[PDB]
């Protein structure tokens, strides 16, 4: 982005700067394509784009090789090329189908109705704050920004006089200064266009427009300068409205060491301060990725639940009571200990932002409560069986966990040298195989080593103060 | 038949007839709807002081509370019965005659007179070297205002005197159609309607346009009130 | 064209947006009015919406819409599209040796390289960074 | 051509001159469009990106975008290159493969814990040869009902080798252990082992298809994803 | 149901003698007597 | 109306069938200009 | 619903812009050869 009236040529300057730098890293990257007058927010030819293809993965196995390590070198061009408004290299979505660039999308709304310069007003003060919070990198308002723009003014008493009409002069003005497709040419069998314009030299300036004419009624012809006039002003050239309601849309990123909940966190946060510092009645709104990831975060807690629930109540048609099920219900969160813990001391041990409460350690805990489960199951059937069969229950449930301890050890370290192979992956891919992994490894190990205690104890207990038969 | 694929094979239909058409109808507009809800509930809006009139307050609603009331949740649509504003130039056949004017002249600078300038951009983009500028050119040149219309100009006489709009027609504000009179007990009075959208609940629906209602009336003009014609929601409720 | 972004908001973008705010499936809305005089609305539909019947859904709103449109912006036309997010590839053309020039290049993709490949299954959108010859006349204002 | 744009006849002057196109203006075959500079490598070039259309396999329309454009090379002006500056689809196949590496690393690595527990080669081969038949058949339930294979698939597969041998493991542990304590005969053994064995079997694996069967319900994006585990997850215990 | 309307009777050639043309007649009326939206303007924000 | 099949190519056919790209399942464009003045321009589409 | 008749179709494609006349020609020299072709059999130009 470069500043505010920015000319192509001054654009294709920076672009040429910008390429320079990705041409010459040379052992992470491989190619170039860019477009000056093009961006996805906007096109003027202020605005620019670049898509750089990196080298091999298997060419770029050293850490200065590596996809973080480019984007915070070429952030330094922000600093490097004075020109630009913000040169900002940016790494694509997890699912690229769902956005152009990760990161966080917010929407600053007017609620209250205050302004447009009042929402620019917070929207800087937002700016500011962020550029100071460590937790953040890159926040940058999205679109354009406000421009100096060439008013003219048309006195239509004056037109009148001379005998000018104002749609004619329209007319005279549209083709001059900005184009005119009139009608179609053939080339080499193909319909082309005719294009209708002044040349160059007659529309760059504002002084310029004096060297244009136009016919009167009685067919004289009349200086543009008789009948109108201009002056500079300052303006939005766009407005952007969100829900019905107008907007500001503010991306960035998160730091190097944080999750793109906790950048979430920050910015909420930083809004917050908006009314004490003296700018109220603002809203926001979160989008694209950061809406849905605050909505996945949220079905979290109702998932849990109701498959807790659905275990419970098919244990009882199964095994007709209501007192086993709550036996087998109660070792769950020894399971779901082992998960929780491995994901966060993995995290702080690997330093991985990834490794945190996401989709995949969703699916994980439900893996955990069903191995929890049906290591509870086994112990428990055989020994509500005895019980049926005569046997005292502290001598069946005791029988029954020698019996059936081998079977349940196999079957839980198979699960678990099952997902190893995700929690050990190096890939294209690996962060979600991890997420899932560990997640299921702690859980394996924990089960192991404390569930099977405690599935016992939890037996009796129930048992004593509800008696068999 | 599904009716979204119906409205949508009449309005494709359509567009082989328009050329054919008026060029006055064309230019108001032809419009294509389908079946659907019933009404939910109409509200009017009327001045019980008679402070407003019908024009007013139909314009009132349409720029104002026409939009806040469909992002109410379960507003499939909101239909307002009426129009807005609109410039009336009324010509007197005497005046006309006096400075050999007809109305067709009248109506020829009224074309010219009231256009929109479109220019272009400073920068340009086949632009010269050394071009360090892009701007945009923009023109006001419209007239919004009943003095503006009556400055028109017309002819010079023979004298040199000038004869303007003003000299031969009353210029006003008025009103779009003068066809139907719509009052609320004998005081003059606007109707909107509304329709609930699919899947959902009116009762909650009307809840809900009660409760932003009571945001907009703060910001009423002076004299306006507003009250329910029409609600089906007490059947309903009684029913369940 | 020839308004401002201001115009073109309360004019032509509140208008079209408030006859879409009862779509069936409309999880939000996103506009753009420009001092260029462009408007722009993005809807965006929740999980489950079948996208060919939601886009024959606006189409359906927007005919009573146009009406209340200002003149020269139904005689513009409108525009409705299926939209997509990102590009799936970027495919560059280029003179190794440079035998052949650009304005030839840019020509030879828009005359015999685009519509085949736009016109190829699953494509959906095709967009192009480079130009085709036309007939230029540049006007001199005093020789006028 | 443009020399017919240039003989364009204007006017006449009272002289009687022809003024012609060329006297006010240059004539020169130039450009649709000026707005935007496209270059590759820092050198000229244009270029054509592309948009996939909803519903569509990015891997299919790739491929088929690239046998356009064999045959479109054939026909191209001698200068013509063409290389992909973005293409997302090599991560997506690579990433594709990894996790075929890993389910097969998985099954290995299985089939050593049982027989780290079986110690028999006999043992240890009837629960690896359940694998086999529990992952294609639902590989084949699946597509039944439109779910392709994808990391999220695939990552469900690679969850259930540990879970969908556990039926089996359960199964043969006990025949072992029966022979071994009475020294019956391998068809005694197998009657005698289910019917103690057929209790725990029905539990287990009720158990693990009723966590997985909520998921399925949730709807929105998250919903998505979560029925793309559910199905693959209860389809395996089921086979299993 | 019908109901009683009333119709104009344009004599061409009477007006042929006076020299006036048939469409301005014609034009006079519609606009006159029947009405003519010329064009949009903008009041407040919005175009009426 | 009254036509070359020449001036129906190039102001019809061509102008249509530019427009045409971006259509879901479509297999093939055939077209045909006459001297009677019409253009037809068929479009098939792929199976389902 | 097919037209085709059990027949080959080739629909010979200008994609270089050669023009009609060329285009022509091409089809000519094609005609030729097939009639030759034992194994071809009543090959016939399509249009008018
Ligand atoms: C813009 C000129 N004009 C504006 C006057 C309207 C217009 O001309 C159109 C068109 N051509 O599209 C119509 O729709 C219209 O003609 C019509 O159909 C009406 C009704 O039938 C109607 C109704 O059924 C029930 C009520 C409610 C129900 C509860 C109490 N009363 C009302 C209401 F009182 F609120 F106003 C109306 C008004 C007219 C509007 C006409």
């Amino acid at each position: 982005q470069l500043p505010p009236n920015a000319t192509l040529d001054r654009t294709g300057k920076v672009i040429d700067t910008m390429t320079n730098f990705f041409m010459n890293e040379k052992d992470t990257v491989e190619s170039i394509f860019t477009v000056s007058g093009f961006s996805f927010t906007g096109v003027g030819q202020n605005a620019g784009i670049g898509f750089v293809k990196l080298k091999d993965w298997s060419k770029r196995t050293t850490p200065e090789t590596q996809i973080g390590s480019l984007i915070q070198r070429g952030m330094a061009l922000n600093m490097i090329i004075k020109d630009a408004s913000y040169v900002m290299p940016l790494q694509l979505p997890a699912m690229p189908e769902l956005g152009v660039t990760a990161g966080f999308n917010l929407q600053l709304k007017d609620s209250s109705g205050q302004g447009h310069e009042k929402l620019i007003a917070a929207r800087n003060t937002i700016l500011g704050l962020a550029s100071q919070d460590k937790r953040l990198v890159g926040v940058r308002p999205n679109g354009q920004e406000d421009t100096p723009q060439y008013q003219i003014n048309v006195d239509q008493a004056q037109a009148g006089a001379m005998g000018v009409s104002i749609a004619e002069i329209n007319n005279t003005m549209r083709i001059a200064w900005g184009g005119s497709y009139i009608n179609d040419f053939v080339d080499r069998g193909r319909v082309k266009k005719v294009y209708v314009q002044g040349d160059a030299g007659s529309r760059m300036m504002p002084e310029d427009l004096n060297k244009w004419y136009v016919r009167n009624n009685k067919g004289e012809m009349v200086p543009f300068s008789a009948f109108a006039t201009g002056e500079w002003t300052y303006g939005s050239p766009r407005l952007e409205r969100y829900n019905g309601v107008s907007s500001v849309n503010i991306q960035g990123t998160p730091a190097p060491g944080v999750s793109s909940g906790d950048a979430m966190k920050a910015m909420e946060e930083i809004i917050g301060k908006l009314p004490s510092m003296g700018l109220q009645g603002f809203d926001y709104e979160w989008t694209g990725l950061s809406l849905e990831e605050r909505e996945s975060g949220a079905q979290a807690p109702f998932l849990y639940a109701l498959s807790l629930l659905i275990v419970f109540l098919c244990l009882a048609a199964l095994y007709e009571s209501w007192s086993i099920p709550f036996s087998v219900l109660l070792v769950v969160p020894l399971g779901v200990i082992g998960a929780i813990v491995l994901t966060y001391l993995g995290m702080i041990i690997k330093g991985d932002p990834n490794l945190s409460n996401n989709i995949y350690f969703q699916v994980a805990i439900i893996a955990v409560i069903g191995l929890s489960a049906k290591n509870a199951i086994l112990i428990v059937e055989f020994a509500k069986e005895l019980q049926e069969k005569g046997e005292d229950l502290l001598d069946a449930t005791l029988h029954a966990a020698k019996m059936r301890l081998r079977p349940i050890i196999m079957t839980t370290l198979a699960f678990g040298f099952g997902v190893l192979p995700l929690a050990l992956s190096t890939g294209a891919g690996a962060g979600s195989q991890h997420s899932v992994g560990f997640g299921v490894l702690g859980g394996v190990l924990s089960a192991t080593f404390l569930g099977i205690f405690f599935i016992p104890v939890f037996y009796v207990w129930i048992r004593s103060i509800f008696k068999y038969k | 038949v599904d009716p979204d694929i119906a409205q949508v094979q009449v309005q494709n239909k359509l567009q082989s007839a328009t050329a054919l058409l008026p060029e006055d109808v064309q230019r108001q507009g032809v419009t294509v709807t389908k079946s659907g809800a019933s009404f939910l509930q109409v509200i009017a809006f009327y001045s019980p002081d008679n402070n407003l009139s019908d024009s007013d307050i139909k314009d009132y609603v349409n720029s104002s509370i026409k939009e806040p009331l469909s992002r109410v949740a379960g507003v499939g649509e909101v239909q307002v019965f009426g129009g807005s504003y609109a410039m009336r130039i009324w010509l007197d056949p005497a005046k006309l005659t006096s400075y050999q004017l007809t109305p067709s002249d009248i109506a020829t600078a009224l074309q010219a007179q009231n256009s929109q300038v479109a220019v272009g951009q400073l920068g340009g983009a086949p632009a010269v070297q050394g071009q360090v500028l892009n701007a945009t050119v923009n023109a006001q040149s419209l007239l919004q205002t009943p003095e503006q219309f009556k400055n028109i100009f017309l002819k010079n006489t023979a004298s040199g005197a000038e004869v303007r709009l003003k000299d031969v027609a009353r210029v006003e504000l008025g009103s779009d159609n003068y066809q139907f009179d719509s009052k609320f007990n004998g005081k003059p009075a606007a109707g909107l309607a509304i329709k609930i959208a699919t899947g959902a609940n009116a009762l909650d629906t009307a809840e809900a346009v009660e409760q932003r209602l009571s945001e907009l009336r703060k910001n009423y003009p002076t004299g306006l009130a507003d009250k329910l014609a029409y609600d089906t929601t007490p059947f309903i409720r009684l029913s369940i | 064209p020839g308004a401002s972004a201001e115009t073109v908001e309360n004019t032509v973008t509140q208008i079209i947006e408030q006859q879409m705010n009862g779509l069936d499936g409309l999880r939000y809305i996103s506009s753009n009015s420009a001092g260029n005089g462009q408007a722009s609305i993005q809807l965006n539909f929740e999980q489950g919406v079948d996208p060919d019947i939601a886009q024959v859904q606006v189409q359906n709103k927007l005919q009573s819409a146009t009406a209340l449109l200002p003149e020269d912006v139904q005689r513009q036309g409108v525009t409705v599209t299926k939209s997509g997010a990102s590009f799936l590839q970027v495919i560059a053309f280029y003179s190794p040796d440079n035998n052949l020039s650009d304005s030839d290049i840019k020509d030879y993709v828009n005359s015999s390289i685009k519509e085949p490949l736009s016109r190829v299954a699953g494509v959906g959108e095709v967009q192009v960074f480079g130009g085709s010859y036309a007939m230029r006349i540049w006007l001199d204002p005093a020789k006028l | 051509t443009p020399e017919q744009f240039k003989n364009i006849f204007l006017k006449n002057t009272a002289s009687g001159a022809e003024v012609r196109l060329k006297d006010v203006a240059r004539v020169e075959l130039g450009s649709d469009n000026y707005q935007f500079d496209s270059k590759f490598n820092g050198k000229p070039a244009a270029g054509l990106a592309i948009k996939i259309a909803t519903g569509a396999n990015a891997l299919d329309t790739a491929e088929a975008v690239e046998q356009r454009l064999s045959e479109l090379r054939k026909n191209y002006p001698t200068g013509l290159a063409d290389k992909l500056a973005y293409d997302t689809t090599p991560f997506i196949r690579l990433s594709i493969e990894s996790v075929v590496h890993t389910l097969i690393e998985a099954v290995i690595l299985v089939f050593i814990v049982m027989f780290l527990f079986l110690q028999n080669w006999r043992a240890t081969i009837i629960p690896t040869l359940a694998v086999p038949v529990v992952v294609l058949g639902t590989f084949a339930v699946i597509n039944i009902f439109g779910f392709s294979i994808n990391t999220l698939t695939m990552f469900a597969m690679v969850l259930a080798i540990g879970l969908l041998v556990d039926d089996a493991i359960v199964v043969v542990e006990n025949v072992e252990r029966v022979m071994s304590e009475d020294h019956t005969d391998p068809v005694t053994a197998t009657s005698r082992s289910m019917q103690q064995i057929s209790g725990a079997l029905v539990g287990i694996t009720s158990v693990l298809t009723a966590v997985f069967v909520p998921m399925a319900f949730f709807g929105g994006t998250t919903g998505v994803i979560y029925r793309q585990f559910s199905i693959t997850l209860v389809t395996a215990m089921v086979l299993s």
